[PDB]
DNA sequence: TAATAGATTAGAGCCGTTTA
RNA sequence: AAACGGCUCUAAUCUAUUAG
């Protein structure tokens, strides 16, 4: 009895019986589709009869236009009816509409009331409901076929409507300094000093000395800047220009916002060597890194920092770069800069790539999330920012909770 | 907190007009679009590389499986999926037996010789490069 | 180093689809390390090879493996270095629901060491060709010619795109940027962000997930955690959602590979082969203008 | 002339449906009217 | 005179695999002689023909 | 012409194959 | 070069400024 029969229009409707016929088979269940299974020679109408009446167990009309009025379809329908009588099982007849030209209201009166399985547009989806149909009925390898199930199921996996958060990797710059000065050291400043080197940000602009710094703070190191008159100087309202409302001729707008930057990045810079953090080489910019060794069980606020792989040592670094696009923030971008014992860094670049891919293999969202909070939080002063040493008076503030996002779509984690 | 809004993910379709996401379930569910009878294979390299490509040609015919079956779909051969031959044994084989260059030179002319002067028609040449 | 795109170049005068296979990706289990595990291990992505070689064999043998699902032109234009060779890919719908996929070949050469930009008369002669491609395509003038790249859109080649375009048809500019340090991570899980998600930092830019996490594989078209693709609309008037509902579906049509999707649009990368295909070799005049021949 | 230009028009359509069309072309068969 | 020759030289470059066949040849019967029976009687050869 | 930055851009290589 | 990614390295350009 354990047989699955597919009625269908034979002249014009053969490709989703063919598909549905094999698909079916795959599964594991025993099908009759007439276009595949009736026999060459055979009288039809007599093997129809002796199938549709002894072993078929479940009834499925293919139900587009091209059938519901063709004789054929109609005769293998009204005898599947007297089965469905003889036998008093429910929903022995499964109708199958393929055709989106018809309406549930054109349908023939013989089917109508029963439900049809939906495979108007999707014959995926649509074959998935007659599985679980098929499942709810208790319709009757064990390693092949169940990749094919799983994938009809999964094929229309789509993403839940959830709501969900997330850590982002900038990190907000929670206030500047009231004032950028430009200060007028004309001869004080030694034309060919690097101003790089200096304790202090500042950038040589237009025979000016801009920076965020007092101008008397740059003594230690340039002892001509002392006496300098403080009129001389340039005071621009740092909010002015990050809004974008101060434009002037001495200084253009998109300019003072790219000096701003610079200041950030060349203070980030200073800051980190007093933040007890070693430094390494990119071909863009600076990562600070943590020594093995210097942190309690390589261990920071239940995050593991620094660790070990393959007699070697691998330390989670940041690279920070300013921008001020969106708003005032700070890029951060994470890194794993690996040294041969914890102390000595390892010279060549190539085993560094090597290390670095092989260490980010196995880690995933939740441990970068996990290293990249815990080193931004390692790095704070106070709870909830970061100081950046831009003047004796003034300082730079980096958030140390990341921008927060958060969407109306998400999924369910694979446990 | 700033929202994240969605794009839906796009559809492609496929034979019959079902469409589906990714490439793999909808080639493996309904095939391609167009009917191609075949591919007539040439094979431009070693005879090493030859048995290299006519192995794996027949590997290809049946169900290959990844260590991972859910998270990348498995191949049900290239028969099943595309409705069409690419059979190992009808390979129109060019044996080969500034360095770049002649190196180019080389495969190329084979190529150039087998579809100007050869009769046996080719759908795709595999240059079987060595290493 | 240059085998494969000189190959592709000199065999590019007299159209032969090819498709150049390396022995350790066939045949990857004889060829070792030497001291160990095969150097190219493919054993857990096998049948996924098994995918892709097909896929391209299908393609270059003529073969349609799928479509999308009017009226707009997707003109993913790339910058070479060599002076400077833009080489451009075109996508568009015609009458018959079909998705012609060619290129937009011929490329178009700035002399400029460093300027990625096309000078007035080749940027004319690039949306000329694209547009009379259409025109004897589908018979008509394209509504809305969709010119994305990598790169932001100068004023001066953009006046020459509008002033060379016909009347009734809007070109939108959008510049697509890789490697953006936004690193969106998720607190909850241990998965990564999941693809799709988009982040609208203004009306004419955001960041596109175009790969990540997804629900349909129960993994990540990325390792690590998802790098956004920045979608600007630099040039031209349109939406943000349209624009990167666009950029989703162009992500789709890697005939190339067998992969859910790629980070990038496919109209971009198409344009990156061809034209490294193109200046591989010497010049070739009026190419096959069709990708069995390039990728 | 008239036959260099109606040789033309054949060529340069099989030309270009077989340099920028994608779906490949065994033989092409050129229905030529009478 | 010379489509056939020209045409297939002109296609020689680029190595296409060409067939010409006349609408006279594959429809023979449509194109009448405006009195009676088609210019090229292929009734005796059709099977010839399409062999 | 050199330099010091920041923003774009572009190439090449190199490793892993996407947590069950 | 089956492929897609993440990372690494390197170069160039456009700006603004300063020394040639
Ligand atoms: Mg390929």
């Amino acid at each position: 009895r354990n047989k699955i029969f597919i009625s269908h229009a034979t002249p014009e409707d053969d490709d989703f019986t063919r598909w549905l016929s094999l698909k079916l088979i795959g599964l594991g269940y025993e099908v009759w589709c007439d276009i595949l299974f009736l026999d060459k020679g055979v009288d039809f109408w007599s093997t129809i009869e002796k199938e549709i009446r002894e072993n078929t167990c479940k009834f499925l009309i293919v139900s587009s236009t091209a059938g519901n009025k063709r004789e054929g379809v109609l005769k293998e329908l009204a005898v599947a009816t007297k089965v469905k009588k003889h036998l008093q099982d429910d929903m022995f007849i499964i109708p199958l509409a393929i055709d989106e030209n018809l309406s549930y209201d054109d349908i023939n009166i013989e089917i109508v009331r029963l439900n049809a399985i939906d495979f108007k547009k999707s014959w995926a989806k649509g074959l998935q409901d007659l599985l679980d149909a098929f499942e709810k009925q208790n319709v009757p390898d064990h390693s092949k076929s169940n990749l094919l199930y799983q994938q009809i199921f999964l094929h229309d996996k789509q993403a839940i409507e959830k709501e969900e958060t997330y850590d982002s990797n900038w990190f907000p710059i929670i206030s500047f300094p009231n004032e950028l000065r430009f200060h007028r050291y004309d001869w004080r400043l030694p034309k060919q000093f690097d101003v790089r080197t200096l304790a202090f940000p500042a950038i040589r602009y237009k025979e000016y000395l801009c920076t965020f710094a007092w101008e008397y703070d740059f003594i230690h190191q340039l002892p001509k800047t002392e006496t300098y008159n403080g009129q001389e100087s340039i005071r621009i309202s740092t909010s002015d220009i990050l809004s974008g409302r101060y434009d002037t001729d001495f200084i253009r707008n998109y300019e003072c916002q790219r000096l701003i930057v610079q200041l950030i990045n060349k203070a980030f810079e200073l800051r980190m060597k007093d933040k007890n953090v070693r430094e390494y080489q990119m071909s863009k910019t600076f990562a600070y890194w943590i020594e093995k060794g210097k942190l309690e069980k390589d261990k920071f606020e239940k995050i593991k920092l620094v660790g070990k792989q393959k007699n070697k040592y691998w330390h989670f670094g940041i690279s920070a770069a300013g921008k001020l696009y969106p708003s005032p923030v700070l890029m951060v971008s994470s890194h794993i800069i690996f040294t041969m014992d914890g102390i000595n860094l390892i010279k060549s670049k190539s085993i560094q790539h090597s290390s670095r891919r092989k260490q980010g293999k196995n880690w995933w969202n939740d441990k970068w999330r996990e290293k990249l909070l815990a080193f931004i939080r390692f790095l704070s002063d106070d709870q909830n920012a970061i100081y950046l040493n831009v003047g004796s008076e003034e300082k730079i503030l980096i958030s140390n909770k990341p921008l927060k996002f958060f969407g109306k779509m998400s999924y369910v984690t694979p446990s | 907190m700033k929202e994240l809004i969605y794009i839906e993910e796009p559809s492609i379709l496929f034979a019959h007009g079902q469409k589906c996401t990714d490439p793999r379930d909808g080639l493996a569910l309904f095939g391609p679009l167009n009917q191609i009878y075949g591919i007539k294979s040439g094979v431009v390299g070693t005879q090493k590389g030859l048995q290299i490509f006519k192995s794996y040609l027949d590997k290809i015919q049946k169900p290959i499986y990844n260590h991972n079956n859910i998270t990348r779909p498995m191949f049900p051969g290239f028969e099943a999926v595309f409705g069409c031959k690419w059979e190992s044994q009808n390979i129109v084989f060019k044996e080969i037996t500034k360095r770049t260059y002649d190196l180019v030179t080389l495969f190329n002319d084979k190529i150039i010789t087998a579809n100007k002067n050869d009769e046996e028609r080719v759908d795709v040449w595999f240059v079987i490069v060595p290493e | 180093a240059q085998f494969h795109d000189q190959l592709k170049a000199r065999l590019l005068e007299h159209t032969i689809p090819t498709q150049i296979l390396r022995e350790s990706t066939l045949a990857w289990r004889d060829f070792k390390n030497t001291f160990g595990a095969p150097i190219r291990d493919f054993s857990k992505i096998e049948g996924h090879l098994a995918w892709t070689i097909s896929t391209a064999a299908y393609y270059k043998a003529g073969g349609k493996p799928w479509k999308l699902g009017p009226g707009v032109c997707y003109l993913g234009l790339v910058y070479k270095k060599i002076q400077n060779a833009c080489c451009a890919a075109q996508m568009f719908l015609d009458n018959g629901d079909g998705t012609v996929f060619k290129g937009e070949v011929g490329p178009w050469y700035n002399p400029e060491k460093g300027e990625y930009h096309l000078k007035p008369k080749e940027a004319k002669a690039l949306l000329t060709q694209a547009l009379e491609s259409y025109k004897e395509q589908n018979k008509s003038y394209p509504k809305e010619v969709f010119i994305h790249a990598r790169t932001r859109f100068n004023d001066e080649e953009w006046n020459a795109f509008n002033e060379v375009t016909p009347k009734n048809t809007n070109l939108v500019g959008v510049t697509i940027t890789k490697s953006k340090p936004l690193k969106l991570y998720k607190t909850e899980g241990a998965f990564p962000i999941m693809r799709g998600n988009a982040y609208i930092v203004d009306e004419k830019k955001a960041f596109l997930w175009t790969l990540g996490f997804v629900p349909k594989l129960q993994s990540t078209l990325s390792m690590e955690v998802p790098n956004p693709i920045f979608i600007e609309i630099n040039k031209g008037e349109a939406e943000i959602q349209q624009v990167l509902k666009d950029i989703l579906a162009l992500t789709k049509l890697n005939y190339n590979a067998c992969i859910y999707a790629d980070g990038e649009p496919v109209t971009l990368r198409f344009a990156n082969k061809i034209g490294e295909i193109l200046t591989a070799s010497t010049e070739i005049k009026t190419p096959p203008l069709a990708f069995k021949y390039y990728i």
